[PDB]
RNA sequence: GUGCUCGCUUCGGCAGCACAUAUACUAAAAUUGGAACGAUACAGAGAAGAUUAGCAUGGCCCCUGCGCAAGGAUGACACGCUCGUGAAGCGUU
RNA sequence: UCGGCCUCCGAACGGUAAGAGCCUAGCAUGUAGAACUGGUU
């Protein structure tokens, strides 16, 4: 009957490089129990500042426990690895974290939780991190490496949208129209971003790597004879070999200038198949971009 | 509960210092080098010492009982401390007392 | 110390400082405290109560049991309802001297007459019982400068200005009834932005409360000197029968009844 | 910008120097979700006849109060657990 | 041809149950976030 969650009263906040920005030379200010957490309530440490110059001021949204928990950004909230969704990344490697809806139960397993990490070392994104090494399969063909700076382009311009922004270019807010409202991508919700729930922008990005033939191959009938457009004569035997070596043994590896087709045949067909996998245009072998296809 | 902005007038600050006991208030620097033992023989040795025609009768002859306030003595008797309160002397004292 | 809280806000931006003329203070004063009340209102949602402009409170309708029950108030909010209507009179007798409507004269009676009459003009003694001392010194000070001044050719009219006096009791009193008040106030705001602590710091045991709390902890010793004889097995401990034994044999004792049960073990 | 120049050299500007030094939740927003509980209907005041003073106790139950005060119907709500059936373990034949 | 003494002064709780629910106020946000396409028997 005297229990509740404590207060995230911390610094140091775990933020994107996209959201963090490109100056290095960074002014800052910092609330101590200003605002709330989106998630679970409790009273955290507010972290504002202007990364650039077209900024929104951004600050910092849900509570350092939860970004503890997430390993997101505590402003975009988007995972801090690959600059991808949770859901995203949830869907890629492990999803049977999850989080109660009930707001009891929540803020009781939030406590439970937030003595587990004050009882831990501190810089750790909970338990997954032990089965969330094996990275790079898909999610690496999509995800962000560089500091995306249109999602930290400030807010838009309300007045002007109505057509009476007399402030004109003084006004700090975007004076540019808007995005569709139609569009199912504007809704986001804050909560379902954070849970890994029906996130318009995962389902965009995972119909994205739906696309992309990056490891279908196969196009030999039975064949483990898989030729590689693309090579040329950059890419030899040697290359295919090496490939193949720690696949098991090579069944055949040529190169043939004539059709610039790197031929890759592991002796194993799930070993060689799965070097057409990789080199099914996601492999460079010997400088020679491979594209995986009938040999 | 280091969030509470409520304060009753008992939690204002007060009798904030803590006096300490003096060598007149048996310091503890002689608490060690005194031995109480020998202060507690001379002590009891002190409560020990310490401790110590025609004619009539009588005008008062017609009567039936002679002298019936011959053994009547109290002494002791209420000093003997009964823990029982139904016979607790003090209590019989109480209800005579409070009761006509 | 000194700990000049004016400096300390002097320090922060939010407070600047400025040069006012005093009346327009009083009246700046004023309308802050009666938004300050209309405020205090809107936040418990108390819109069927109403403040008047001279500091009256009144029920705009009738009330059910729940409004009538709900708005029951405490002495520090009616109190400085009541200081803020008796500042607003000075305040009032101020204004209207500053457009000429009284005479000088008139304005050191009014704060004479203001000063000797404050529990006969305001409810002070409804929320603090102390200040019948202020206002029977300020009925002597009243008493002490009318049997002074009425001495020649003056009578008992209705013009004798003083008000030094009675400016000293009260804002002495002022400087000591400020801090109960920041107290009472903050405790009052801690209750309506912090809410309640329903269970909080645990109550006192009160007179009301002597004979049920002792015998829950006579009940709570029987538990504790009965929880300890018990051998290894005895799933029957029945300590509910053995709590009826011991009600039992209260009441027969309260009956002289010669309570026994023959079953029951010896110690 | 102002102040000053062994100025450029006209007496204007320019050039140099000097000091001047990083406002702001930035919205006059757009939108976003909870909502007093008034109304109506619903609704029925503890202690085994009625009339019922009450203090508790409990916890994810709260209101009013400045409460370590008192009220809110005692504020509300807060009982049902002695034989066969077999099982396995060990001891005897 | 002779002395003086002057307590006090009022408010709430405690009675016009409690519960319940539906639409309605008051009031809380001024947010975070939109990544789209190419190599061979
Ligand atoms: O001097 P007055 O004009 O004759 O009135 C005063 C005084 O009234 P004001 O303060 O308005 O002058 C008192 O009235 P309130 O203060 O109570 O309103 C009242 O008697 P108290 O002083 O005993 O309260 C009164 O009548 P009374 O002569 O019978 O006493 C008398 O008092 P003064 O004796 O001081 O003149
Ligand atoms: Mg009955
Ligand atoms: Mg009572
Ligand atoms: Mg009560
Ligand atoms: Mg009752
Ligand atoms: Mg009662
Ligand atoms: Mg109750
Ligand atoms: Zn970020
Ligand atoms: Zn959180």
């Amino acid at each position: 009957t005297y229990n509740r969650q404590n207060w995230e009263d911390a610094d140091f906040p775990i933020l994107c490089q996209t959201c963090l920005g490109e100056n290095p030379y960074i002014r800052m200010t910092k609330e101590k129990y200003g605002k709330e957490c989106k998630i679970c309530a409790r009273p955290f440490t507010v972290f504002r500042w202007c990364p650039g110059v077209r900024m929104r001021f951004k600050k910092t949204e849900v509570c350092q426990t939860c970004s503890k928990l997430k390993n997101v950004c505590q402003t975009c909230l988007l995972d801090l690895e690959y600059g991808l969704p949770i859901q995203v990344r949830d869907a890629g490697l492990s999803f049977k974290d999850d989080m109660p809806k009930s707001d009891v139960n929540k803020e009781y397993y939030t406590q439970n939780m937030e003595r587990e990490i004050s009882n831990s070392d501190g810089t750790r994104p909970v338990g997954m991190l032990g089965k969330a090494t094996s990275t790079s399969d898909m999610l690496l063909k999509l995800a962000r490496t560089t500091p995306y700076y249109k999602r930290n382009r400030p807010h838009i311009c309300s007045f002007w949208v109505k057509g009476e922004c007399k402030r004109g270019e003084e006004c700090p807010y975007r004076h540019e129209k808007p995005t569709d409202p139609d569009d199912p991508l504007a809704d986001q919700n804050i909560k379902d971003r954070y849970y890994g729930i029906n996130d318009p922008v995962a389902d965009k990005l995972l119909k994205r790597a739906s696309t992309m033939p990056r490891l279908d191959p196969p196009e030999d009938k039975t064949i483990t004879t898989l030729y590689v457009g693309g090579l040329g004569d950059t890419i030899t035997e040697t290359d295919l070999r090496n490939h193949f070596y720690q696949f098991g043994e090579i069944r055949t590896i040529t190169v043939v200038q004539r059709q610039q087709c790197a031929f890759i045949q592991f002796a194993t067909r799930q070993a060689a198949e799965v070097a057409a996998e990789k080199s099914f245009n996601k492999l460079i072998v010997n400088g020679r971009r491979l594209n995986v296809k009938w040999g | 509960s280091q969030l509470s902005k409520q304060y009753s007038s008992r939690d204002l600050p007060s009798h904030t210092k803590i006096k300490y006991r003096q060598t007149t208030q048996d310091a503890p620097e002689e608490v060690r080098n005194r031995d109480f033992r020998r202060e507690l023989e001379e002590r009891e040795r002190a409560a020990a010492r310490e401790k110590n025609f025609k004619v009539k009768r009588r005008w008062d002859d017609d009567v039936v009982f002679k002298n019936c306030a011959k053994g009547v003595d109290d002494q002791k008797k209420d000093k003997r401390f009964v823990n029982d309160t139904l016979r607790s002397e003090f209590h019989k004292k109480f209800m005579e007392k409070y009761i006509k | 110390k000194k700990r000049y809280l004016f400096r300390s806000f002097k320090a922060t931006k939010f407070f600047q400082s400025t040069k006012l003329d005093w009346v327009e203070v009083g009246l700046q004063v004023c309308r802050q405290g009666y938004n300050m009340l209309n405020l205090l209102i809107h936040r418990k949602n108390l819109n069927y109560l109403h403040l008047d402009y001279n500091f009256n409170l009144k029920p705009v309708k009738t009330l059910t049991t729940k409004e009538r029950k709900k708005s029951r108030f405490g002495n520090a909010f009616h109190l400085c309802r009541e200081v803020l209507r008796l500042t607003k009179l000075v305040v009032d007798s101020h204004v209207q001297y500053r457009l000429g409507n009284v005479d000088a004269f008139q304005l050191a009676d009014g704060l004479q007459y203001i000063f000797a009459h404050v529990g006969q003009l305001t409810g002070m003694y409804r929320y603090k019982y102390k200040l019948m001392r202020q206002i029977r010194m300020c009925k002597d000070l009243k008493h002490l400068i009318y049997y002074r001044f009425n001495t020649g050719p003056v009578g008992k009219g209705p013009g004798c200005g003083f008000w030094a006096a009675g400016w000293r009791v009260w804002l002495f009193f002022m400087r000591g009834i400020t801090p109960l008040l920041e107290r009472w106030l903050g405790n009052l705001l801690a209750r309506q932005f912090e809410g309640r602590h329903s269970k909080g710091v645990a109550k006192t045991v009160t007179k009301q409360r002597v004979e049920s709390h002792f015998d829950l902890e006579l009940r709570a010793a029987v538990m504790h000197d009965i929880l300890d004889m018990m051998p290894e097995g005895i799933k029957q401990n029945k300590a509910r029968t053995i709590l009826q034994h011991l009600s039992e044999a209260w009441r027969c004792w309260k009956a002289n009844i010669p309570w026994k049960v023959p079953g029951l073990p010896t110690p």
